[PDB]
RNA sequence: CCCGGUGGAUGGGCCGGGGGUGUAAGCGCCGCGAGGCGUUGAGCCGACCGGUCCCAAUCGUCCGAGGUCU
RNA sequence: GCCCCAGGCGGUAGGGGAGCGUUCCCGAUGCCGAUGAAGGCCGACCCGCGAGGGCGGCUGGAGGUAAGGGAAGUGCGAAUGCCGGCAUGAGUAACGAUAAAGAGGGUGAGAAUCCCUCUCGCCGUAAGCCCAAGGGUUCCUACGCAAUGGUCGUCAG
RNA sequence: GUGGAGCCUGGGAGUGAGGGCGCGAGCGAUAACGUCCGCGUCCGAGCGCGGGAACAACCGAGACCGCCAGCUAAGGCCCCC
RNA sequence: GCUGGGGCUAGGAGUGAAAAGCUAACCGAGCCCGGAGAUAGCUGGUUCUCCCCGAAAUGACUUUAGGGUCAGCCUCAGGCG
RNA sequence: CGUGAGGGAAAGGUGAAAAGAACCCCGGGAGGGGAGUGAAAUAGAGCCUGAAACCGUGGGCUUACAAGCAGUCACGGCCCC
RNA sequence: AGAUGGUAAGGGCCCACGGUGGAUGCCUCGGCACCCGAGCCGAUGAAGGACGUGGCUACCUGCGAUAAGCCAGGGGG
């Protein structure tokens, strides 16, 4: 290992090019059937605290 | 009308929070609220506070219809980096740039 | 490992102290420059 | 290659995984519901189901078996008294795992509660 | 990539088989005792092979056709 | 005789000639300037062969300075140049011992990180206790969390 | 023979590592993109231009500038061209 | 033998069971300041425009051979023609 | 910073006047939006002007069979005046 | 049979607008140089300092336990 080093400065277009795939997918939400509030699917609605049409957590 | 709030001097990496803010550009206000509330990102919090704050400004100050509110345009200017030192191996020292960020949110009443 | 600065108040006084300088010609010269140069600390300070 | 190999390493060595299972189980029996990272939960389902199954069996040998892990007299008493009855007619599925909508702020980890079934 | 998504056996349980270890504990008896014998191929049992909806894949959301012209 | 005639016009080192621009002196107790100086940004407009100069638009808000001369710290891309910024590497490596953590409760806007309880692991010729040197208030308490703490941090040397 | 010819007198130089090609020689091995000389040229400084595919010195030819004009040089005239 | 504290030996000097080691993290001669803006025939750099002309890389001599003095070749001013 | 002798920084500018932003709202605060002072507030204290590097945000053209010291000439297309 | 423009994850150029930064312009409680004046202080304890002193005092200035000071004269109003 002889300390590899970046040969040249990365041009701006190339930098942004590598950052192309850096997008953040929006977190997909579904409305809580209890309180009509959006929240991640397959989780407890922290608003109503219900899940599977029944109560789970104490909001 | 366009409302606007700005988190001036937010101690956070600008490039990081830019990824968050670029996720709510052009969204309805409710949409952006929910998206912020469930986005696993530290910048998402600051974007949240600036977002709701912009909502208050659009309502109280500029008196816009909160229903038609959407993120017309938001972005993150970079702020004065706080230069600190990271003691590295063999005596030498680095200088980490603890970057500060300015957040700008801009709201309009989408019509139709 | 053991570095070169092993601080010791007595050593620092009887080595670089005011009276250490004043007892020798060259030391007196050093006091003179350090007066002309306007060093606030004319001698390395030490507690007691 | 983890082909067919069952169980999560959980980034802990062997005895630490085991003590994790024991402490997780202890808090679970002591509280019924607990909040923990998802993988710890799913790696805790079976380890609780087994203990509660011995609870359903209830005999002395099961007492010393479950006691080999829980290592408590009192908590095992509650196990063989409050839980063995209430699961006397349930075959498996002694625990439920629900994923919480809100990740842990400190690290972004996803949370989920494990609860004793009703 | 593949599979499953209540119509589900996809995974965890549990059950049954496999497989491994090798006669659990407790008790009884025999021993001064260490121990031995019977209960007992017992008990435990990770992946293995199937069954069982016990527990979980809830409810869901969003994209995505109006077909270029000679 | 300002124009025509003939010829010439690749160019380093280098020799010579001719101009442009910057600071400052005279012009100047002058002139321009709040109707906006300098300066900044912009122009596809005009002058010149060019160095550059006008002129225009917006910013700027208070100096600028002619013709014609003089005097220079006078013209920068390079000097592993100096100072200062901002980049690249890069959201990468790393986050500083593999002694190990988990759960409940509370606090609090905010909790993996703070306080409490319980459970677990580690040291135990110490990773425990006392003194000395050195350190110099870091000690206690209350408050606070801009920064520092390699994350957070409602905690804190 | 009037030429960016010549001479003289002064000021200022840089240069004093050259190279290739041709020819005449030495050395070399009648080897070297070798070395060393003489004559000459080009480059250097003409890595401006056409050709030689590409290529400093091989062939053509000395780039003041512009033109959406024409004639030729070497070299080409089957396509690239 | 190791170690604490108290002190002494220092720069062509000390010390050194001796390696040319160590002498405040680079010791075949410490560091700081000063001489000092040492010297550097060596390396690098040397900043606006336009125009005219336009080299050399040779000889001689050289403690000289990558540097120099003279001459060669450039330019400029004047004179001659 | 150096044991020390000694080396040795950076760092000026609101406004005429603090008139330095009451108060409301969002926010834990910060910060922000209003309001207000102000000739002016992109003069708001991180304050005259505020360049470039750099960074993003919107718009116009353009780009996923494509060869490149990034230019230059022509032609065309699009957009703007 | 055919031809074809088209999409932009992003990128590029240009324009507009921002942020960062602190060049530039202007200014100057500062400094440089030259000339003039003046030119020693100290055992009556100097230069230079430590530490203290304010009602509340971090620091600089002042001063010295009489401690941002005391006395007399002069200036001043
Ligand atoms: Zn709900």
């Amino acid at each position: 290992a002889k300390h590899p080093v970046p040969k040249k400065k990365t041009s701006k277009a190339r930098r942004d090019a590598r950052r192309s795939h850096h997008a953040l997918t929006p977190p997909t939400l579904v409305p809580c059937p209890e309180c009509k509030a959006m929240k991640p699917p397959h989780t407890v609605c922290p608003e109503c605290g219900y899940y599977a049409g029944r109560k789970v957590l104490e909001v | 009308m366009e409302a606007k709030a700005i988190a001036r001097y937010v101690r956070i990496s600008p490039r990081k929070v830019r990824l968050v803010v670029d996720l709510i550009r052009g969204k309805s206000l409710e949409e952006a609220r929910n998206i912020l509330r469930y986005t696993n990102k530290r910048g998402a919090y600051f974007v949240a506070k600036v977002l709701e704050s912009a909502a208050a400004n659009a309502v109280n100050n500029h008196d816009m219809l909160e229903d038609r509110l959407y993120v017309k345009a938001a972005y993150v200017d970079e702020g004065p980096a706080l230069k600190r030192v990271l003691p590295r191996a063999r005596g030498r020292a680095d200088i980490i740039k603890k970057r500060t960020s300015h957040i700008t949110v801009i709201l309009g009443e989408k019509h139709g | 490992m053991k570095r070169t600065w092993q601080p010791n108040r007595r050593k620092r006084a009887k080595t670089h102290g005011f009276r250490a300088r004043m007892r020798t010609p060259g030391g007196r010269k050093v006091l003179k420059r350090r007066r002309q140069k306007g060093r606030w600390r004319l001698t390395p300070a030490v507690r007691k | 290659m983890r082909h067919l190999k069952s169980g999560r390493k959980l980034n802990r060595h062997s005895s630490h995984r085991l003590a994790l299972y024991r402490n997780q189980a202890k808090s679970l029996l002591t509280h019924g519901r607990i909040t923990t990272t998802v993988p710890k939960a799913k790696e805790l389902r079976g380890f609780v189901d087994h203990l509660i199954h011995l609870a359903k069996r209830g005999d002395l040998h099961a007492r010393r078996l479950v006691l080999r892990d829980l290592q408590d007299v009192k908590l095992v008493r509650k196990l063989f008294d409050e839980i063995a009855p209430r699961y006397r007619d349930r075959q498996g599925g002694y625990t439920r795992v629900l994923k919480l909508a809100e990740r842990r702020r400190g690290d972004g980890a996803p949370l989920a509660l494990v609860e004793l079934v009703e």
